[PDB]
């Protein structure tokens, strides 16, 4: 029973413990140790579920615990206490480790390796919480213990790398609890949580660890936007302190998505669209990335519709994600066909859907775009057209009504016309002749500049693995 | 276990490592030097090709390539009526040179 | 689909075991899939037939009869209407 | 300048070939390094054996 | 984040005040923050009023916006203190759109647009914008030409435009680097 | 015009005939298109060899 | 939550009010630093004046926010 | 270093490489890296001078790297 | 295997209600006679399922609505009884024979031909599945390689017969892999015909135009719909893909189209549209278009869904053809020639200009339609810049992953 599963599971945890130990004790190469540890977590979450769940307590007693065994027992009671073949003398050794040394070195006293035992202990904890899906007390318990400990060290870059990945989970459980239960307590500690992240982020500037900085930035940007204040988030990003050294495919895709959401609702859709295109691009394409991609698509359509430029029908059609993009497809059709009444119905029919996903606020400004897109088609199709004919086409009352709408629309430059209320028709002003302007030299210069950017990025990247590789042993 | 020595680090920063921060500026000076060296050898490439080009121009004597004996030396026989074993020049066919 | 060439982003950016932890953790921050929150409250999404004629189950490439409706009946009528106007011009 | 724009891009292609050939090279040096570390055991064992 | 009895009225005032300062950027930034605490819990009740005003100025229904401010003084309690600022504002937004929509337009046609009732109000707004009135015709050509020269007078434009000679210098030295 | 034996354009509503003998492609245009179009195949083919990196 | 109530106090005049307003910011000056970076010139003006016993405080808020920005 | 590359005559080329190890007599460890590039040189003179500089540099305080370069 | 292509058409007409009703009940008389004779009741079972609530709404074992305008449709149990006899007697004879030729040696060919005979009978009555199972048995067995190829196309016909294209693509994917194994030029001509009908279903007609004219040049139209149908198809696709220059050349000039004349209505309408485009009579083009939808596009099983698309595109071809030729036209002159009025002209152009094909304007004020189609340095530049932007996009994309790892 007891002895069987826990011992088996323990064999893998010992092997895992040394993978962290050996890289950091010989000093990190930054990017490479990091990646390994990510591969390590894929394995651990599975093992934690499997073969009881006291596999960790059995382990905690095996390694040098300073007080870590107390916190473990409390996690354990909730999912039904186990504690047989996790007592001393049947799960204890202080030998078989170079991670805790032999017994004699513990006794005599030696240098701390209890830091990395602790960080790694806190891994198993963060893991435990997510895997079981524990809610309520456990969220408070874990957070309050772990973070004081990370500051009782000497704030080493070796230990910063490992514990940075702990921050993601601390953050997940707080939001989950807040979404489930509406309570004054959850509101109250959210102010503590922003405060803490900024505190760490200062510390990690000093100590210059780029991963700790990239992760802490993304969690707190997400938090401000969930509570809906734009201004705090915008002020934060324009200090330009995001790193690019230790950053990842997911991590940079995430940043850009925040950048999109801020700039669109600030009424600049050119600057918003720049980011969202970047976000889809960095991200992998998997069934595990499905969530991220799914939400990226939803935001993309609307940013584009707000410009008055329309997404193609093949987008939605060949999507495997098409039965959630169905209110979004109707947004495309309704704007394009210019019909006031379809729009009205769409955002009323699909109001719960739009409001769930938070995209309903950008759909309000898409009301304006119905008119704007319809007047645009008309500028393309007709060069000279009476004011009267226009009022029948979009169903407007006065000559006066169309004239207010058109002028504003060409303040933005969307339609590309000029009104002649000296003769009572609207004249289209697009007359091309852009290869007969001076602008084309300038259009090529930016492209040339992007090709120079890849030329640098190639040369500098190439040599970076190669220093290490020529130093590496070979026959 | 527990604890270490925090004075061991603080000591090394001012003493040894200050000398080594300065040493890293002398390898930075190396970088500026070999930035010019790398361009200088591009100029010297131009000059080594130009000199070859003189040799290639006339006067020349006709011969006929037979066959290789190596991938950089061949054997020809001239229109003089003499077999000469000849170094083949770089920057020519050696796949359509063989017949 | 997705921005730019989908197939080009799909081939460039692919799963590794290193990216695997990251790809899940990212998803968890977008609060699940949010495509299995969808079919629950709609109790099964239908089809578009409101303005499509070749719908969206095409086994070859979609047309633009997916935003337009049957215009041959209008053509037939215009023709006939035009013949009276010209007859009695 | 259109002809130059294209010519600068046509060299990114040349560079991009190199990057891949070096990331392949580095991949072989990795395999070589592991193979030696295994082989030291076989030579250690041969002395005990005889 | 707020449980008041007057909460409904005060958020209404919040949004009208944004509009009076004339930053549409500030309005939409806030709209998202308010959105959270009205989601299924107030929605639009009297809080429709400022969202409609902003929507109309974006849609370009300046006709509509004018009637809407006025009927808000049929339920007057301090709606009038926000009505004055926004009457001036409406005139100004049109003046920005109608630069690019005429080369000349009559006195009689402009009067209508900027919602003046009398001549004295019309001519004064034209002079501040440097649009001359001759034989009762108001000219957008004077401001549009004027603005164009003041741009050329200023320095930004050597680098922003990029000088063609300088472009080639950059081409050369990237290859040599 | 459709045959393209002086390739020009008719004004019906001013009743005029305009004749163009100008070129409507250039050499420069032609071979720019061939070159970029070929390099597109190259770039796919470079990623295809290096599928062993991952 | 928002420190915008505390910002509102800065711009409002009366010394006794400003006296309170600097002390409020100073509690949460280490803990919040992107909710208060818009009123840094008002704060600098208080340090520049010498009708305050709170010149020392005013200047301290300014400094704590500015290193976090990068300056 | 600048004169060794720029001045193409053989005396001037040879002298300046010899001259480096007197400057960096006490920093004899880093010299193998810096004249690594001049050991490989297509100019005979330069390599002649490479060899003397390394001899002088690591004469009384040894160092493995130079012995290998000099082979 | 033979009667399959014929019967499939006639049944498809029934489904339609955009055709003449008169045509339907001539079809109904014929198609049912043959269902009794060749015992095609499985296929009948399949057909009624697929209708459904357009046709068959006058049958006894279904629910009766006013959707069918036919009544000669009547599925009964009488059909079923006949099935049981004719299938029992035949199947059983062929089963005993397969096991006989297991006894005989070199029997692999002998068993192959018997399992082909079985695969014909299941083809005859319906069943694509049971022919498929049996002609794979034929496939393993030693038979000539040319027979293997022929077998594989034999199963593909069955996907046409059923009216599911997605079955046919998998069954022609096997043909494409076997073609050069036999190397036969004899089955190459057969492959152009099958794959032509398949590519007539695809939106892209580009492959279809090339195929469907080789089918005209080399006389292959067999085990599939008639030579006259082959020609009809060739014309439609000819028109859609090929420019005005290449159109005369390849469609209006073809010895095979001229020699076959137009003896059927379907073939007559489509050819009539083509002749009037070149001859530049546009007042016969529009009525001829309506003839086209009626008697070709809608009666076909592969242009059913491109019926609207061809109507539209053809109006688009001709307008654009005229706008090349003219830098100014009036609404009146243009409308009169097309046989529509000015209002009617506005709306048809008002779709086609946002579909990015005709690149023109309309004045209502002055009433002239001017042409805004560049051909000069502006056109060259728009196109070239997009492709070089497309090179840059791959370069960023492809570079970024290799560095990242």
């Amino acid at each position: 029973l007891h002895h069987s599963e826990k011992k088996y599971a323990e064999e893998d945890q010992v092997q895992e413990l040394l993978k962290v130990l050996n890289e950091i004790s010989k000093t990190t190469l930054t990017l490479d140790p990091r990646y390994i540890w990510r591969s390590l977590k894929d394995l651990s979450s599975l093992r934690n579920q499997e073969l009881l769940n006291a596999e960790t307590l059995c382990f905690t007693v095996n390694v040098l615990y300073p007080d870590s065994s107390s916190f473990k027992k409390n996690l354990l009671k909730f999912i039904t206490s186990n504690h047989k073949s996790s007592v001393p003398g049947s799960a204890e050794l202080r030998n078989s480790y170079p991670a805790s040394f032999y017994s004699v070195n513990t006794e005599k006293k030696t240098i701390e390796v209890t830091a990395e035992i602790n960080c790694f202990m806190h891994l198993l904890v963060q893991l435990f919480l997510w895997d079981s899906k524990e809610l309520e007390q456990l969220v408070e318990f874990n957070r309050k213990v772990v973070i004081p400990n990370l500051l009782c060290y000497y704030n080493l870059r070796s230990l910063n790398l490992i514990n940075a990945k702990l921050w993601f989970y601390i953050y997940l459980s707080h939001e989950t609890l807040a979404r489930s239960s509406e309570e004054i307590n959850s509101d109250n500690q959210n102010i503590i949580l922003r405060s803490t992240m900024m505190k760490f982020l200062k510390i990690a500037s000093l100590k210059h660890d780029n991963e700790t900085k990239a992760m802490l930035i993304n969690l707190i940007l997400r938090d401000f936007l969930n509570n809906g204040e734009v201004d705090s988030a915008s002020d934060f990003i324009s200090k330009l302190e995001y790193p690019h050294t230790d950053v990842s495919s997911s991590l940079e895709a995430r940043y850009f998505f925040y950048l999109s959401k801020i700039n669109a609702i600030q009424l600049d859709y050119s600057t918003a669209n720049e980011y969202i295109i970047a976000a889809i691009r960095k991200a992998p394409h998997n069934s595990k990335s499905l969530g991220f991609l799914q939400q990226s698509n939803k935001l993309h359509c609307c940013i584009q519709l707000l410009m008055g430029d329309i997404p193609e029908l093949s987008f939605f059609h060949q999507s495997n994600m098409q039965k959630s993009l169905l209110p979004y497809y109707h947004l495309t059709k309704a704007v394009k066909l210019g019909d006031l009444k379809k729009f009205t119905s769409t955002i009323t029919k699909y109001k719960q859907l739009l409001l769930k996903d938070d995209t309903y606020q950008l759909c309000v400004r898409l009301r304006s775009n119905v008119i704007k897109t319809g007047i645009r088609i008309i500028s393309l199709t007709y060069k000279k057209i009476s004011l009267r004919d226009i009022c029948l086409k979009l169903n407007l009352d006065s000559e006066q009504t169309v004239e207010y709408m058109v002028s504003r629309a060409i303040r933005d430059g969307v339609i590309e016309a000029k009104i002649n209320h000296e003769d009572g028709f609207i004249e289209t002003t697009e007359l091309l002749n852009i290869y007969d302007s001076e602008d084309p030299q300038q259009v090529f210069d930016e492209r040339i500049k992007f090709a120079n950017q890849l030329h640098d990025e190639y040369l500098v990247s190439m040599r970076y693995p190669e220093d290490k590789k020529t130093q590496q042993n070979e026959k | 276990n527990n604890n270490s020595a925090l004075s061991n680090v603080n000591s090394d920063i001012y003493f040894k490592l200050k000398k080594l921060e300065k040493e890293y500026e002398l390898l930075t000076l190396q970088e500026d030097y070999i930035k010019d060296e790398q361009r200088h050898l591009k100029r010297e490439l131009k000059r080594a090709q130009e000199e070859v080009k003189r040799i290639q121009s006339v006067p020349l004597v006709i011969g006929q390539f037979l066959e290789p004996i190596d991938q950089n030396t061949g054997i020809v026989s001239s229109t003089t009526g003499m077999s000469y074993v000849v170094r083949i020049l770089s920057t020519l066919d050696r796949e359509l040179l063989k017949p | 689909m997705s921005t730019d060439v989908a197939a080009a982003q799909a081939q460039s950016k692919i799963d590794l075991t290193k990216k695997k932890n990251e790809e899940i953790n990212k998803k968890s921050l977008e609060e699940d899939d949010e495509f299995e929150d969808f079919p629950i409250d709609t109790w099964a999404n239908g089809e578009t037939i409101k303005s499509n004629a070749v719908t969206q189950t095409n086994i070859w490439e979609e047309n633009w009869d997916d935003v337009e409706v049957d215009d041959d009946f209008t053509n037939e009528l215009k023709a006939e209407l035009d013949r009276y106007k010209r007859e009695n011009q | 300048i259109n002809i130059s724009n294209n010519l600068q891009k046509a060299l990114t292609v040349k560079t991009n070939d190199e990057l891949m050939v070096i990331y392949i090279s580095n991949l072989v040096r990795s395999i070589i390094a592991f193979d030696d570390l295994i082989e030291n055991k076989i030579q250690n064992k041969k002395i005990q054996e005889q | 984040l707020s449980e008041s009895d007057k909460k409904s009225k005060l958020i209404s005032l919040y949004l009208l005040n944004l509009l009076s300062q004339n930053n549409t950027t500030k309005f939409h930034s806030e709209l998202q923050y308010l959105d959270k605490h009205i989601k299924n819990l107030e929605d639009d009740s009297l809080l429709s009023y400022p969202i409609k005003l902003d929507r109309w100025l974006m849609e370009g229904s300046y006709q509509k916006a004018w009637d809407l401010l006025q009927s808000g003084s049929q339920n007057i309690s301090e709606f009038d203190s926000f009505t004055d600022i926004l009457k001036s504002a409406i005139r100004d937004e049109i003046a920005k759109n109608t630069e690019l929509s005429y080369d000349f337009l009559p006195l009689s046609n402009i009067k209508a647009l900027l919602f003046f009732n009398n001549e004295k109000e019309t001519e004064k707004f034209a002079l501040e914008r440097n649009w001359p009135i001759v034989n009762s015709k108001v000219y957008f050509n004077n401001q549009s030409k004027e603005k164009a020269d003041y741009e050329d007078e200023m320095m930004h434009e050597e680098d922003q435009k990029t000088n063609i000679i300088e472009k080639a210098m950059d081409y050369a030295i990237s290859i040599e680097n | 015009i459709l045959d393209k034996i002086f390739y020009g354009v008719l004004d019906q509503g001013n009743g005029w005939l305009y004749v163009y003998e100008t070129p409507n492609q250039d050499a420069t245009y032609d071979s720019a298109l061939e070159l970029v179009g070929q390099l597109n195949k190259v770039v796919d083919q470079l990623f295809e060899k290096a599928s062993v990196l991952y | 939550t928002t420190a915008a109530p505390l910002l509102a106090l800065l711009r409002e005049n009366q010394d006794s009010v400003k006296t309170y307003a600097l002390e409020s910011i100073n509690n949460v000056v280490d803990q919040l630093w992107s909710e208060i970076s818009n009123e840094l010139p008002d704060i600098e003006a208080l340090y520049d004046d010498d009708t305050f016993s709170d010149r020392e405080m005013a200047a301290l808020i300014a400094s704590k926010v500015y290193y976090n920005l990068g300056e | 270093l600048h004169v060794a590359v720029s001045d193409s005559n053989d005396d001037v080329r040879r002298a300046a490489v010899i001259a480096l190890g007197f400057v960096l007599l006490r920093d004899y460890t880093t010299v193998p890296r810096i004249v690594q590039l001049l050991s490989k040189s297509h100019n005979a003179h330069v390599r002649c001078g490479t060899a003397f500089a390394l001899g002088i540099a690591c004469a009384g305080k040894g160092l493995q790297s130079a012995i290998d370069v000099l082979d | 295997r033979v009667p399959n292509y014929e019967v499939s058409e006639k049944a498809f007409l029934l489904t339609q209600s955009k055709v003449s009703i008169e045509q339907r009940k001539e079809a109904a008389e014929f198609v049912l006679a043959k269902i009794k004779e060749e015992e095609m009741a499985p296929y009948y079972k399949y057909l009624c399922e697929e209708y459904l609530v357009n046709n068959g709404q006058s049958d006894l074992e279904h629910d009766e609505k006013s959707d069918s305008l036919n009544e000669w449709i009547k599925f009964d149990q009488e059909l079923y009884n006949e099935l049981c006899k004719k299938n029992e007697s035949k199947i059983k004879e062929l089963n005993e024979k397969i096991q006989k030729l297991e006894e005989d040696d070199e029997g692999e060919l002998e068993q192959a031909q018997a399992w082909i005979n079985l695969g014909e009978y299941y083809a005859q009555i319906g069943d694509k599945d049971n022919a498929e199972k049996t002609l794979g048995k034929s496939l393993s067995k030693a038979i000539s390689t040319g027979a293997k190829i022929d077998v594989m196309l034999t199963i593909a016909r069955l996907g046409f017969f059923y009216n599911d294209q997605l079955y046919v693509k998998e069954k022609l994917e096997a043909v494409n892999s076997m073609i050069e194994k036999g190397g036969d030029w004899e089955r190459r001509n057969r492959y152009k015909t099958y794959y032509g009908i398949h590519c007539l279903a695809v939106r892209n007609f580009k492959e279809a135009a090339k195929l469907l004219v080789d089918s005209l040049a080399t006389f292959t139209s067999i085990e599939l719909t008639s030579y006259e149908s082959i020609a009809t198809y060739a014309s439609v696709t000819g028109l859609f893909t090929l420019e005005r220059t290449d159109l005369k050349s390849k469609v209006i000039d073809s010895p095979e189209l001229l020699s076959l004349i137009s003896t059927t209505a379907a073939l007559q309408s489509i050819s009539s549209l083509t002749i009037s485009l070149y001859a530049s009579d546009y007042a016969s083009y529009f009525p001829y278009l309506l003839e086209t939808y009626a008697n070709v596009l809608i009666p076909c099983k592969y242009l059913n869904r491109h019926a609207d698309f061809f109507v539209r595109e053809m109006r688009r071809k001709v307008y654009a053809q005229l706008l090349e030729s003219y830098k100014t036209l009036s609404l009146k002159s243009m409308a009169s020639a097309f046989g529509v009025s000015v209002a009617f002209l506005d709306n048809d152009l008002g779709k086609f200009i946002p579909n990015k094909q005709l690149n023109c304007v309309i004045d209502r004020v002055n009433g002239i339609v001017e042409t805004n189609r560049p051909d000069n340095k502006n056109a060259q530049y728009h196109l070239l810049v997009k492709q070089g932007d497309g090179l840059l996009t791959k370069l960023q994309k492809y570079g970024a992953a290799v560095r990242l790892t």
